[PDB]
RNA sequence: ACUCUGGUUUCUCUUCAGAUCGCAUAAAUCUUUCGCCUUUUACUAAAGAUUUCCGUGGAGAGGAACAACUCUGAGUC
RNA sequence: AAGGUAAGUAU
Protein backbone atom coordinates (compact mmCIF):
# COMPACT_ATOMS: atom_id res chain seq x y z
CA UNK A 1 0.00 0.00 0.00
CA UNK A 2 2.99 2.00 0.65
CA UNK A 3 4.64 1.45 -2.52
CA UNK A 4 0.83 2.43 -4.32
CA UNK A 5 0.50 5.34 -2.06
CA UNK A 6 4.00 6.86 -2.96
CA UNK A 7 3.22 6.08 -6.46
CA UNK A 8 -0.24 8.41 -6.97
CA UNK A 9 1.35 11.00 -5.13
CA UNK A 10 4.12 10.97 -7.16
CA UNK A 11 1.13 11.17 -10.14
CA UNK A 12 -0.56 13.72 -8.65
CA UNK A 13 2.40 15.69 -8.31
CA UNK A 14 3.79 15.59 -11.71
CA UNK A 15 0.54 14.28 -14.16
CA UNK A 16 -28.27 27.50 2.79
CA UNK A 17 -27.45 23.98 3.70
CA UNK A 18 -26.20 24.74 7.08
CA UNK A 19 -23.70 22.58 9.04
CA UNK A 20 -23.57 22.12 12.88
CA UNK A 21 -20.04 21.36 13.32
CA UNK A 22 -16.58 20.97 11.42
CA UNK A 23 -16.28 17.58 9.25
CA UNK A 24 -13.96 15.36 9.16
CA UNK A 25 -13.20 15.76 5.64
CA UNK A 26 -10.59 18.42 5.79
CA UNK A 27 -7.98 16.63 7.55
CA UNK A 28 -4.61 17.04 5.97
CA UNK A 29 -2.46 14.84 8.36
CA UNK A 30 -2.57 11.77 6.95
CA UNK A 31 0.56 11.04 5.12
CA UNK A 32 1.30 8.06 3.84
CA UNK A 33 5.21 8.68 4.78
CA UNK A 34 6.29 6.50 7.76
CA UNK A 35 9.00 8.61 9.20
CA UNK A 36 6.17 11.77 8.91
CA UNK A 37 3.50 9.88 9.67
CA UNK A 38 4.80 8.39 12.83
CA UNK A 39 7.07 11.63 14.46
CA UNK A 40 9.07 10.98 17.42
CA UNK A 41 7.72 12.77 20.23
CA UNK A 42 9.78 15.36 21.53
CA UNK A 43 10.31 14.23 25.32
CA UNK A 44 13.44 16.55 25.86
CA UNK A 45 15.86 13.61 27.32
CA UNK A 46 12.89 13.73 30.16
CA UNK A 47 12.46 17.39 30.37
CA UNK A 48 8.84 17.90 27.35
CA UNK A 49 5.95 18.34 29.98
CA UNK A 50 2.97 18.95 27.19
CA UNK A 51 0.57 21.49 28.53
CA UNK A 52 -2.70 19.39 28.81
CA UNK A 53 -1.13 16.11 28.74
CA UNK A 54 -1.62 14.60 32.79
CA UNK A 55 1.78 15.12 34.62
CA UNK A 56 1.76 11.81 35.99
CA UNK A 57 0.57 10.13 32.84
CA UNK A 58 2.88 11.59 31.05
CA UNK A 59 5.37 10.43 33.17
CA UNK A 60 3.85 7.14 32.24
CA UNK A 61 3.59 7.39 28.88
CA UNK A 62 7.40 8.99 29.09
CA UNK A 63 9.59 6.57 27.21
CA UNK A 64 11.81 6.57 30.52
CA UNK A 65 14.99 6.24 28.33
CA UNK A 66 16.64 9.56 29.47
CA UNK A 67 15.61 7.95 33.17
CA UNK A 68 17.06 4.63 32.56
CA UNK A 69 19.92 6.71 30.89
CA UNK A 70 20.36 8.78 34.14
CA UNK A 71 19.91 6.15 36.54
CA UNK A 72 22.82 4.39 35.13
CA UNK A 73 24.98 7.36 35.33
CA UNK A 74 24.24 8.29 38.62
CA UNK A 75 26.72 7.84 41.07
CA UNK A 76 25.82 5.98 44.66
CA UNK A 77 25.42 9.28 46.50
CA UNK A 78 23.37 10.59 43.01
CA UNK A 79 21.35 6.90 43.32
CA UNK A 80 20.93 7.24 47.09
CA UNK A 81 19.87 11.38 46.90
CA UNK A 82 17.31 10.48 43.93
CA UNK A 83 16.09 7.53 46.54
CA UNK A 84 15.32 10.08 49.09
CA UNK A 85 13.82 12.42 47.07
CA UNK A 86 11.43 10.38 45.53
CA UNK A 87 10.26 8.89 48.49
CA UNK A 88 9.34 12.14 49.56
CA UNK A 89 7.47 12.15 46.70
CA UNK A 90 5.77 9.45 47.31
CA UNK A 91 4.75 10.34 50.99
CA UNK A 92 3.75 13.79 49.79
CA UNK A 93 1.23 11.54 47.02
CA UNK A 94 -0.03 9.51 50.20
CA UNK A 95 -0.65 12.59 51.59
CA UNK A 96 -2.63 14.14 48.97
CA UNK A 97 -4.25 10.90 48.17
CA UNK A 98 -5.20 10.37 51.71
CA UNK A 99 -7.72 13.83 51.37
CA UNK A 100 -9.15 12.96 48.04
CA UNK A 101 -11.93 10.05 48.88
CA UNK A 102 -11.30 10.21 52.63
CA UNK B 1 -34.25 63.99 -18.89
CA UNK B 2 -37.17 64.05 -16.25
CA UNK B 3 -39.34 66.54 -17.86
CA UNK B 4 -42.46 64.63 -16.70
CA UNK B 5 -44.77 66.78 -14.46
CA UNK B 6 -43.28 66.76 -10.94
CA UNK B 7 -45.52 67.80 -7.70
CA UNK B 8 -43.58 70.91 -6.29
CA UNK B 9 -46.11 70.28 -3.14
CA UNK B 10 -47.25 67.65 -0.96
CA UNK B 11 -51.30 68.83 -1.53
CA UNK B 12 -50.87 69.42 -5.25
CA UNK B 13 -49.95 65.51 -5.71
CA UNK B 14 -53.13 64.67 -3.46
CA UNK B 15 -55.85 66.53 -5.08
CA UNK B 16 -53.74 66.04 -8.59
CA UNK B 17 -54.44 62.00 -7.42
CA UNK B 18 -58.22 62.94 -6.47
CA UNK B 19 -58.73 64.52 -9.79
CA UNK B 20 -58.83 61.28 -11.41
CA UNK B 21 -61.69 59.87 -13.96
CA UNK B 22 -61.57 56.39 -15.94
CA UNK B 23 -57.65 56.48 -15.64
CA UNK B 24 -54.78 55.54 -13.06
CA UNK B 25 -52.43 57.80 -11.90
CA UNK B 26 -49.27 56.45 -11.71
CA UNK B 27 -47.32 58.90 -8.88
CA UNK B 28 -43.50 57.46 -8.88
CA UNK B 29 -42.35 58.93 -5.55
CA UNK B 30 -38.52 59.38 -5.01
CA UNK B 31 -35.28 61.63 -6.40
CA UNK B 32 -34.69 63.00 -9.82
CA UNK B 33 -31.03 62.97 -8.30
CA UNK B 34 -31.10 59.14 -8.24
CA UNK B 35 -29.77 57.23 -10.96
CA UNK B 36 -32.10 53.80 -10.71
CA UNK B 37 -34.33 56.29 -10.02
CA UNK B 38 -33.00 58.28 -13.34
CA UNK B 39 -33.60 54.97 -15.30
CA UNK B 40 -37.33 54.78 -13.98
CA UNK B 41 -38.15 58.17 -14.87
CA UNK B 42 -36.50 57.54 -18.59
CA UNK B 43 -39.01 54.21 -18.36
CA UNK B 44 -42.08 56.11 -17.45
CA UNK B 45 -41.01 59.00 -20.17
CA UNK B 46 -40.52 56.48 -23.13
CA UNK B 47 -44.01 54.62 -21.64
CA UNK B 48 -45.93 58.16 -21.81
CA UNK B 49 -46.59 58.88 -25.00
CA UNK B 50 -47.97 55.33 -25.95
CA UNK B 51 -50.43 55.10 -22.54
CA UNK B 52 -51.10 58.70 -22.48
CA UNK B 53 -54.76 58.08 -23.00
CA UNK B 54 -55.55 55.99 -19.55
CA UNK B 55 -51.99 55.86 -17.89
CA UNK B 56 -50.70 59.61 -15.91
CA UNK B 57 -47.78 59.82 -14.90
CA UNK B 58 -47.22 62.33 -11.52
CA UNK B 59 -43.76 62.31 -10.53
CA UNK B 60 -42.77 63.65 -6.90
CA UNK B 61 -39.49 64.23 -4.60
CA UNK B 62 -39.67 62.68 -1.36
CA UNK B 63 -37.92 66.21 0.43
CA UNK B 64 -40.66 68.55 -1.51
CA UNK B 65 -43.27 66.54 0.11
CA UNK B 66 -42.23 64.61 3.37
CA UNK B 67 -45.83 64.20 4.68
CA UNK B 68 -46.50 61.03 2.51
CA UNK B 69 -43.34 59.33 2.75
CA UNK B 70 -44.82 58.28 6.61
CA UNK B 71 -47.75 57.66 4.84
CA UNK B 72 -47.40 54.41 2.59
CA UNK B 73 -43.86 54.15 4.05
CA UNK B 74 -41.78 55.62 1.56
CA UNK B 75 -38.17 54.70 2.48
CA UNK B 76 -37.18 53.16 -1.00
CA UNK B 77 -36.12 54.70 -4.08
CA UNK B 78 -37.79 53.96 -6.91
CA UNK B 79 -41.34 53.10 -5.55
CA UNK B 80 -44.34 53.24 -7.62
CA UNK B 81 -47.49 53.53 -6.43
CA UNK B 82 -50.82 52.78 -8.50
CA UNK B 83 -53.12 55.19 -7.04
CA UNK B 84 -55.99 55.06 -9.17
CA UNK B 85 -59.87 55.99 -8.60
CA UNK B 86 -59.11 57.45 -5.50
CA UNK B 87 -57.72 53.47 -4.22
CA UNK B 88 -54.72 51.86 -3.55
CA UNK B 89 -54.70 48.93 -6.00
CA UNK B 90 -52.78 45.53 -4.71
CA UNK B 91 -50.65 45.12 -7.34
CA UNK B 92 -49.39 41.77 -6.78
CA UNK B 93 -46.27 40.23 -9.02
CA UNK B 94 -44.79 38.05 -6.36
CA UNK B 95 -42.95 40.41 -3.81
CA UNK B 96 -43.17 40.77 -0.45
CA UNK B 97 -44.73 44.36 -0.88
CA UNK B 98 -47.66 44.16 -3.26
CA UNK B 99 -48.16 47.86 -2.99
CA UNK B 100 -45.06 49.47 -4.52
CA UNK B 101 -42.44 48.69 -7.37
CA UNK B 102 -39.50 50.25 -5.90
CA UNK B 103 -37.21 49.59 -8.54
CA UNK B 104 -36.58 50.28 -12.34
CA UNK B 105 -38.72 48.30 -14.73
CA UNK B 106 -35.77 45.80 -17.05
CA UNK B 107 -38.44 46.41 -19.74
CA UNK B 108 -40.46 49.09 -21.63
CA UNK B 109 -42.82 46.24 -22.75
CA UNK B 110 -43.22 44.82 -18.96
CA UNK B 111 -44.41 48.29 -17.95
CA UNK B 112 -47.02 48.87 -20.19
CA UNK B 113 -48.30 44.93 -19.76
CA UNK B 114 -48.90 45.91 -15.93
CA UNK B 115 -50.32 49.42 -16.20
CA UNK B 116 -52.56 48.12 -18.29
CA UNK B 117 -53.42 44.98 -16.58
CA UNK B 118 -53.80 47.73 -13.65
CA UNK B 119 -56.14 49.56 -15.15
CA UNK B 120 -58.16 46.58 -16.25
CA UNK B 121 -58.62 45.47 -12.41
CA UNK B 122 -59.33 49.21 -11.73
CA UNK B 123 -62.04 49.60 -13.94
CA UNK B 124 -63.50 46.01 -12.86
CA UNK B 125 -63.84 47.41 -9.48
CA UNK B 126 -61.50 45.00 -7.84
CA UNK B 127 -58.96 46.23 -5.26
CA UNK B 128 -56.43 44.00 -5.95
CA UNK B 129 -54.87 42.24 -8.96
CA UNK B 130 -52.00 40.02 -9.69
CA UNK B 131 -48.79 40.41 -12.69
CA UNK B 132 -48.79 37.91 -15.48
CA UNK B 133 -44.82 37.80 -14.69
CA UNK B 134 -44.04 36.74 -11.25
CA UNK B 135 -40.78 38.93 -10.25
CA UNK B 136 -39.39 36.67 -7.20
CA UNK B 137 -36.57 35.66 -9.90
CA UNK B 138 -35.01 37.99 -11.66
CA UNK B 139 -34.36 35.33 -14.11
CA UNK B 140 -30.24 35.89 -13.84
CA UNK B 141 -29.47 32.82 -14.99
CA UNK C 1 -15.64 67.72 39.11
CA UNK C 2 -18.26 64.97 39.60
CA UNK C 3 -18.04 62.12 42.27
CA UNK C 4 -19.53 59.36 43.10
CA UNK C 5 -23.31 58.34 44.28
CA UNK C 6 -24.73 56.30 46.79
CA UNK C 7 -26.74 52.97 44.99
CA UNK C 8 -29.40 53.50 46.58
CA UNK C 9 -30.41 55.98 44.26
CA UNK C 10 -30.07 53.60 41.86
CA UNK C 11 -31.66 51.05 42.92
CA UNK C 12 -34.77 53.71 43.64
CA UNK C 13 -34.52 55.13 40.16
CA UNK C 14 -35.00 51.32 38.79
CA UNK C 15 -37.20 50.48 40.99
CA UNK C 16 -39.77 52.91 40.16
CA UNK C 17 -38.89 52.80 36.17
CA UNK C 18 -39.45 48.94 36.36
CA UNK C 19 -41.66 48.46 33.77
CA UNK C 20 -42.25 51.32 30.63
CA UNK C 21 -45.58 49.56 30.31
CA UNK C 22 -47.26 51.85 32.89
CA UNK C 23 -47.62 55.74 32.33
CA UNK C 24 -44.37 56.25 34.85
CA UNK C 25 -41.24 56.54 33.30
CA UNK C 26 -43.65 57.43 29.54
CA UNK C 27 -42.03 61.22 30.46
CA UNK C 28 -38.61 59.87 29.68
CA UNK C 29 -39.07 60.15 25.90
CA UNK C 30 -36.87 61.22 23.82
CA UNK C 31 -34.17 61.05 26.65
CA UNK C 32 -34.83 57.44 27.31
CA UNK C 33 -34.42 56.41 23.75
CA UNK C 34 -31.68 58.22 23.17
CA UNK C 35 -29.16 56.11 25.46
CA UNK C 36 -31.72 52.63 23.85
CA UNK C 37 -28.78 53.60 20.73
CA UNK C 38 -25.72 52.72 22.83
CA UNK C 39 -27.31 49.54 24.24
CA UNK C 40 -25.07 47.00 22.83
CA UNK C 41 -21.94 48.70 23.55
CA UNK C 42 -22.62 48.14 27.48
CA UNK C 43 -23.49 44.31 26.89
CA UNK C 44 -19.80 44.39 25.64
CA UNK C 45 -18.41 45.50 28.95
CA UNK C 46 -20.42 43.12 30.44
CA UNK C 47 -18.93 40.29 28.69
CA UNK C 48 -15.68 41.89 29.62
CA UNK C 49 -16.01 42.38 32.74
CA UNK C 50 -17.42 39.50 34.04
CA UNK C 51 -15.79 37.87 36.78
CA UNK C 52 -13.05 35.06 36.49
CA UNK C 53 -13.50 31.97 38.70
CA UNK C 54 -11.13 33.41 41.23
CA UNK C 55 -13.15 36.66 41.76
CA UNK C 56 -15.78 35.79 44.34
CA UNK C 57 -17.36 39.69 44.00
CA UNK C 58 -15.96 42.52 42.30
CA UNK C 59 -17.13 46.01 43.35
CA UNK C 60 -16.71 47.58 39.31
CA UNK C 61 -18.42 50.91 39.40
CA UNK C 62 -21.01 52.01 36.54
CA UNK C 63 -22.04 55.01 34.51
CA UNK C 64 -25.96 54.93 34.68
CA UNK C 65 -28.75 56.88 33.06
CA UNK C 66 -30.08 59.95 34.81
CA UNK C 67 -33.33 58.02 34.36
CA UNK C 68 -32.12 54.79 34.84
CA UNK C 69 -32.56 53.55 31.31
CA UNK C 70 -29.06 52.41 30.74
CA UNK C 71 -25.92 51.50 33.11
CA UNK C 72 -22.32 51.42 31.59
CA UNK C 73 -19.42 49.36 33.08
CA UNK C 74 -16.46 51.98 33.02
CA UNK C 75 -13.76 49.52 33.55
CA UNK C 76 -11.35 48.17 30.76
CA UNK C 77 -10.49 44.42 32.04
CA UNK C 78 -6.62 45.17 33.23
CA UNK C 79 -4.68 41.56 34.53
CA UNK C 80 -1.03 41.67 34.12
CA UNK C 81 -0.13 38.62 31.76
CA UNK C 82 1.85 35.98 33.98
CA UNK C 83 -0.28 36.04 36.70
CA UNK C 84 -3.22 35.37 34.83
CA UNK C 85 -1.67 32.32 33.61
CA UNK C 86 -0.86 31.35 36.64
CA UNK C 87 -4.10 31.71 37.90
CA UNK C 88 -5.79 29.76 35.21
CA UNK C 89 -2.89 27.33 35.39
CA UNK C 90 -3.88 26.80 39.02
CA UNK C 91 -7.81 26.66 38.05
CA UNK C 92 -6.49 23.75 35.68
CA UNK C 93 -5.50 21.88 37.87
CA UNK C 94 -8.08 22.28 40.26
CA UNK C 95 -10.69 21.71 37.60
CA UNK C 96 -8.98 18.63 36.88
CA UNK C 97 -8.91 17.72 40.62
CA UNK C 98 -11.93 18.10 40.65
CA UNK C 99 -13.05 15.89 37.46
CA UNK C 100 -11.04 12.98 39.36
CA UNK C 101 -12.93 13.59 42.46
CA UNK C 102 -15.89 13.77 41.50
CA UNK C 103 -18.12 10.20 40.35
CA UNK C 104 -20.82 11.90 38.96
CA UNK C 105 -20.90 15.83 37.25
CA UNK C 106 -24.15 17.54 36.68
CA UNK C 107 -24.73 20.54 34.13
CA UNK C 108 -27.31 23.22 35.25
CA UNK C 109 -30.72 24.15 33.27
CA UNK C 110 -30.45 26.14 30.18
CA UNK C 111 -32.60 28.36 31.63
CA UNK C 112 -31.55 29.91 34.33
CA UNK C 113 -34.84 30.56 35.81
CA UNK C 114 -38.59 30.65 34.55
CA UNK C 115 -39.22 31.71 30.86
CA UNK C 116 -41.18 34.76 32.76
CA UNK C 117 -38.95 35.08 35.49
CA UNK C 118 -39.31 38.89 36.77
CA UNK C 119 -36.28 40.96 37.11
CA UNK C 120 -34.79 40.13 40.29
CA UNK C 121 -34.81 42.35 42.78
CA UNK C 122 -30.55 43.70 43.88
CA UNK C 123 -32.11 44.79 47.35
CA UNK C 124 -34.49 41.56 47.71
CA UNK C 125 -32.11 38.52 47.14
CA UNK C 126 -29.09 39.67 45.26
CA UNK C 127 -28.08 41.31 48.60
CA UNK C 128 -28.12 37.83 50.02
CA UNK C 129 -25.26 37.41 52.73
CA UNK C 130 -24.38 33.48 51.33
CA UNK C 131 -21.46 34.15 48.94
CA UNK C 132 -20.87 30.58 48.41
CA UNK C 133 -16.78 30.01 47.60
CA UNK C 134 -14.75 31.08 44.56
CA UNK C 135 -12.23 28.09 43.73
CA UNK C 136 -9.36 28.88 45.56
CA UNK C 137 -5.90 26.68 45.79
CA UNK C 138 -3.83 25.69 48.96
CA UNK C 139 -0.36 26.52 47.67
CA UNK C 140 2.40 25.58 49.75
CA UNK C 141 3.12 28.99 52.13
CA UNK C 142 7.17 28.47 52.12
CA UNK C 143 6.76 28.27 47.97
CA UNK C 144 4.30 30.82 47.51
CA UNK C 145 5.63 33.66 50.07
CA UNK C 146 5.71 36.13 47.06
CA UNK C 147 1.80 34.82 46.53
CA UNK C 148 -0.72 34.72 48.95
CA UNK C 149 -0.35 38.23 50.06
CA UNK C 150 -1.99 39.55 47.06
CA UNK C 151 -3.17 36.55 44.64
CA UNK C 152 -6.64 35.69 43.84
CA UNK C 153 -7.28 39.05 43.37
CA UNK C 154 -9.50 41.15 40.51
CA UNK C 155 -6.92 43.89 40.55
CA UNK C 156 -3.55 42.46 42.78
CA UNK C 157 -0.69 44.63 44.04
CA UNK C 158 -2.78 48.16 43.39
CA UNK C 159 -1.76 51.14 45.07
CA UNK C 160 1.11 49.26 45.65
CA UNK C 161 4.11 51.93 43.97
CA UNK C 162 6.90 49.00 44.67
CA UNK C 163 5.02 46.75 41.65
CA UNK C 164 2.68 48.65 40.06
CA UNK C 165 1.22 52.30 39.00
CA UNK C 166 -2.00 52.05 40.83
CA UNK C 167 -5.48 53.03 39.84
CA UNK D 1 -25.42 34.36 31.33
CA UNK D 2 -26.20 37.03 33.65
CA UNK D 3 -29.18 34.96 35.18
CA UNK D 4 -26.94 31.97 35.47
CA UNK D 5 -24.16 34.20 37.59
CA UNK D 6 -27.36 35.03 39.82
CA UNK D 7 -28.15 31.90 40.12
CA UNK D 8 -24.70 30.95 41.35
CA UNK D 9 -24.51 33.69 43.80
CA UNK D 10 -27.69 32.92 45.63
CA UNK D 11 -26.88 29.61 46.29
CA UNK D 12 -28.08 26.88 44.26
CA UNK D 13 -25.06 25.27 42.05
CA UNK D 14 -21.72 25.10 43.47
CA UNK D 15 -18.65 27.19 41.44
CA UNK D 16 -17.18 24.11 39.24
CA UNK D 17 -20.37 23.48 37.25
CA UNK D 18 -20.47 27.51 36.95
CA UNK D 19 -17.37 27.39 35.57
CA UNK D 20 -18.38 24.06 33.13
CA UNK D 21 -21.92 25.46 32.41
CA UNK D 22 -19.93 28.98 31.72
CA UNK D 23 -17.55 27.20 28.69
CA UNK D 24 -20.79 25.32 27.53
CA UNK D 25 -22.41 28.05 26.54
CA UNK D 26 -19.43 30.01 25.56
CA UNK D 27 -19.08 26.93 23.02
CA UNK D 28 -22.38 26.36 22.17
CA UNK D 29 -24.33 29.55 21.64
CA UNK D 30 -24.57 27.93 18.25
CA UNK D 31 -27.03 25.25 19.69
CA UNK D 32 -28.15 27.52 22.17
CA UNK D 33 -29.48 30.22 20.57
CA UNK D 34 -28.80 29.06 16.13
CA UNK D 35 -27.30 32.06 15.22
CA UNK D 36 -26.68 30.41 11.86
CA UNK D 37 -30.24 31.92 10.31
CA UNK D 38 -29.49 35.47 12.52
CA UNK D 39 -25.96 35.59 10.85
CA UNK D 40 -24.11 33.31 8.32
CA UNK D 41 -20.65 34.17 9.48
CA UNK D 42 -21.89 33.78 12.99
CA UNK D 43 -21.44 29.94 12.31
CA UNK D 44 -17.45 30.34 11.40
CA UNK D 45 -17.73 31.51 15.29
CA UNK D 46 -19.37 29.12 16.98
CA UNK D 47 -17.73 26.28 14.52
CA UNK D 48 -14.23 27.51 16.02
CA UNK D 49 -15.94 27.61 19.38
CA UNK D 50 -16.48 23.63 19.15
CA UNK D 51 -12.82 23.62 18.13
CA UNK D 52 -11.50 25.31 21.23
CA UNK D 53 -13.82 23.37 23.18
CA UNK D 54 -12.58 20.68 21.34
CA UNK D 55 -9.25 21.01 22.34
CA UNK D 56 -10.21 21.78 25.55
C1' A E 1 32.73 66.44 50.73
C1' C E 2 30.33 71.35 48.69
C1' U E 3 26.00 74.62 44.88
C1' C E 4 21.97 74.05 41.54
C1' U E 5 19.21 70.29 40.35
C1' G E 6 12.48 69.58 41.73
C1' G E 7 8.70 65.08 41.40
C1' U E 8 5.13 60.91 40.60
C1' U E 9 0.47 59.38 41.12
C1' U E 10 -4.22 61.26 38.50
C1' C E 11 -8.27 63.49 36.14
C1' U E 12 -9.77 65.36 31.60
C1' C E 13 -8.85 68.30 27.19
C1' U E 14 -6.31 68.81 21.86
C1' U E 15 -3.32 66.94 18.48
C1' C E 16 0.01 62.63 15.64
C1' A E 17 0.99 57.22 14.67
C1' G E 18 6.14 56.37 13.22
C1' A E 19 6.18 51.48 16.55
C1' U E 20 3.86 43.25 15.99
C1' C E 21 -0.20 51.56 17.46
C1' G E 22 -2.40 45.72 19.79
C1' C E 23 3.47 39.92 21.15
C1' A E 24 -4.67 40.33 20.54
C1' U E 25 -8.09 40.28 16.75
C1' A E 26 -13.48 41.56 14.88
C1' A E 27 -17.19 43.47 11.69
C1' A E 28 -19.35 46.55 7.48
C1' U E 29 -19.24 48.40 2.40
C1' C E 30 -17.06 48.33 -2.30
C1' U E 31 -13.92 45.68 -6.15
C1' U E 32 -11.99 40.89 -9.04
C1' U E 33 -12.28 35.85 -9.33
C1' C E 34 -13.90 30.80 -7.00
C1' G E 35 -18.79 27.48 -5.21
C1' C E 36 -21.74 30.93 -7.70
C1' C E 37 -26.91 31.45 -8.72
C1' U E 38 -33.44 31.22 -6.41
C1' U E 39 -34.62 37.69 -5.48
C1' U E 40 -32.76 40.67 -1.79
C1' U E 41 -30.86 39.31 4.47
C1' A E 42 -27.33 36.59 2.61
C1' C E 43 -23.67 33.53 1.62
C1' U E 44 -19.50 30.00 0.71
C1' A E 45 -13.17 32.04 0.23
C1' A E 46 -9.61 34.11 -1.01
C1' A E 47 -7.37 38.37 -2.96
C1' G E 48 -7.64 44.02 -3.33
C1' A E 49 -9.05 48.76 -1.31
C1' U E 50 -11.75 51.51 2.43
C1' U E 51 -14.66 52.26 6.87
C1' U E 52 -16.51 51.52 11.62
C1' C E 53 -15.18 49.10 15.87
C1' C E 54 -13.25 47.44 20.28
C1' G E 55 -8.06 49.38 22.42
C1' U E 56 -2.98 51.51 22.81
C1' G E 57 1.42 54.71 22.39
C1' G E 58 3.90 59.52 21.45
C1' A E 59 3.36 64.66 22.30
C1' G E 60 1.10 68.92 24.38
C1' A E 61 -2.37 71.42 27.73
C1' G E 62 -5.37 72.28 32.10
C1' G E 63 -6.99 71.08 37.48
C1' A E 64 -6.75 67.66 41.75
C1' A E 65 -3.68 64.64 44.73
C1' C E 66 2.81 63.85 48.22
C1' A E 67 4.29 68.97 47.15
C1' A E 68 8.02 69.20 49.91
C1' C E 69 10.44 64.90 50.52
C1' U E 70 13.93 65.69 46.75
C1' C E 71 15.59 61.66 42.75
C1' U E 72 19.58 62.81 40.05
C1' G E 73 23.38 64.63 37.07
C1' A E 74 26.10 68.79 36.60
C1' G E 75 28.90 72.34 39.62
C1' U E 76 37.59 70.27 40.24
C1' C E 77 34.42 67.36 43.15
C1' A F 1 -35.33 37.47 8.10
C1' A F 2 -38.30 36.84 4.05
C1' G F 3 -39.79 35.99 -1.50
C1' G F 4 -47.17 33.14 1.88
C1' U F 5 -51.78 40.56 3.44
C1' A F 6 -57.78 37.95 -1.73
C1' A F 7 -60.45 41.87 -2.85
C1' G F 8 -65.73 44.10 -2.01
C1' U F 9 -69.50 46.15 1.27
C1' A F 10 -71.42 49.71 5.13
C1' U F 11 -70.53 49.50 10.58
Amino acid sequence: KDKSKELHAIKERYLRKFVFEWDASEDTSIDYNPLYKERHQVQLLGRGFIAGIDLKQQKREQSRFYGDLMEKRRTLEEKEQEEARLRKLRKKEAKQRWDDRH
Amino acid sequence: SYMLPHLHNGWQVDQAILSEEDRVVVIRFGHDWDPTCMKMDEVLYSIAEKVKNFAVIYLVDITEVPDFNKMYELYDPCTVMFFFRNKHIMIDLGTGNNNKINWAMEDKQEMVDIIETVYRGARKGRGLVVSPKDYSTKYRY
Amino acid sequence: QKEDMPPEHVRKIIRDHGDMTNRKFRHDKRVYLGALKYMPHAVLKLLENMPMPWEQIRDVPVLYHITGAISFVNEIPWVIEPVYISQWGSMWIMMRREKRDRRHFKRMRFPPFDDEEPPLDYADNILDVEPLEAIQLELDPEEDAPVLDWFYDHQPLRDSRKYVNGS
Amino acid sequence: VVDSHVQYRLGNVDAFQLADGLQYIFAHVGQLTGMYRYKYKLMRQIRMCKDLKHLI
